């Protein structure tokens, strides 16, 4: 699932913004 | 009449912000005014503390910015931004900035202390939000962006991680350190990998049609519980969000879709919120038919949840940082680029 697939990724904590 | 009513409000919200804009607020506290008790959140810049206001008790959340860091990061004017900004607004939904001081090491912005909590800590908790309790937070964020926007703001960090709820269940913006006064088109490099706007990815000139897209992109992660573009490295995200392409969750509602289908639309000729009707096709859309703009202002309306509270300068609904000594040099650092925080 699209889920299971995020919560496998590395982007879910907090994003830092870049510049 | 109720678009003349709007009208007349940001008139009179633009008279007082021009005020403040042109004579900005400059050292209205030092640091040994605060207790400091807890680190609540941390930035390249530096690290935003939980303090305790001596003279008053009232607590408040202490934005602290190394200045020699800010220089390395090329993020002076940015800062003076940020601000010089913050200072001047009032509304509900941004956060209230009560003090600000500079000494030889550091900045320092004194904001009201919001305690419920990031969004984004709810919402990677609950997993998602109803589209209910999602619309009742874009509506906030709908209402704030045509605040800013009539002001000639752009916001551009648009993220969970930037809305704190507040003891009602409302929302307040924080951080605004890429916010920018501008009436033309701008350039520059900034924001989140995943709520970046097509246009800033491909080094065209933008405008306030970025917090537009940015918004779909909350829509989005609100309702379900991932955002619309996401990957592992950020070339892979950048690669998606210039593509055109964007794929719904099956429980996502028909209004739900077209709504988001007219925010991260990659032709800034079509995307919503950047047409002749400006904020109003969003806020006519109908899947906001059952939202009483006037009442949200107002904070009349029943929030999804309150945050738990055990007391004052409680933090239970935030993460433990490790905790860092500030320190302040002997000589001022970096004294003529902040000359004016
Ligand atoms: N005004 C604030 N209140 C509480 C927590 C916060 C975390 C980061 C930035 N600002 C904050």
């Amino acid at each position: 699932t699209t889920y299971a697939d995020f919560i496998a990724s590395g982007r879910t904590g907090r994003r830092n913004a870049i510049h | 009449s109720e678009q003349e009513s709007v009208k007349e409000f940001l008139a009179k919200a633009k008279e007082e912000f021009l005020k403040k804009w042109e004579s900005p607020s400059q050292n209205t506290a030092q640091l040994d005014h605060f207790d400091r008790i807890k680190t609540l959140g941390t930035g390249s810049f530096g690290r935003v503390m939980l303090v305790k206001h001596k003279e008053t008790g009232n607590h408040y959340a202490m934005k602290i910015l190394d200045k020699q860091k800010v220089v390395k990061l090329k993020q002076i004017e940015h800062t003076l931004n940020e601000k010089r900004i913050l200072q001047a607004v009032n509304f509900p939904f941004l956060v209230k900035l009560e003090f600000s001081f500079k000494d030889n090491s550091n900045l320092y912005m004194v904001m009201e202390y919001v305690p419920g909590g990031e969004m984004f800590s709810h919402l990677r908790r609950i997993g998602r939000f109803s589209e209910p309790h999602a619309r009742f937070y874009a509506a906030q964020i709908v209402l704030t962006f045509e605040y800013l926007h009539s002001l000639d703001l752009i916001y551009r960090d648009l993220k969970p991680e930037n809305l704190l709820i507040d003891q009602q269940g409302y929302i307040q913006v924080t951080d605004f350190g890429f916010a920018k006064r501008v009436k033309g088109r701008t350039w520059t490099l900034c924001g989140t990998p995943e709520y970046l706007a097509p246009e800033i990815i491909l080094s065209k000139g933008y405008n306030k049609a970025v917090d537009w897209w940015a918004l779909g992109v909350l829509i989005y992660e609100m309702a379900a519980g991932y955002p619309p573009f996401f990957a592992d490295q950020p070339i892979q995200i950048y690669e998606k969000i210039v593509s055109g392409k964007v794929r719904f969750p099956s429980h996502f509602s028909s209004d739900l879709k077209d709504l988001l289908r007219n925010l991260l639309q990659v032709d800034l000729t079509k995307r919503f919120g950047n047409l002749k009707n400006g904020v109003n096709d969003i806020k006519n859309h109908k899947w906001f038919a059952t939202t009483d703009w006037i009442a949200i202002y107002q904070r009349k309306v029943e929030a999804p949840f309150i945050p738990k509270f055990k007391g004052p300068g409680d933090t239970s609904n935030f993460d433990d940082y490790e905790e860092e000594e500030i320190r302040v040099s002997i000589n001022e650092k970096c004294g003529k680029e902040f000359t004016e925080f």
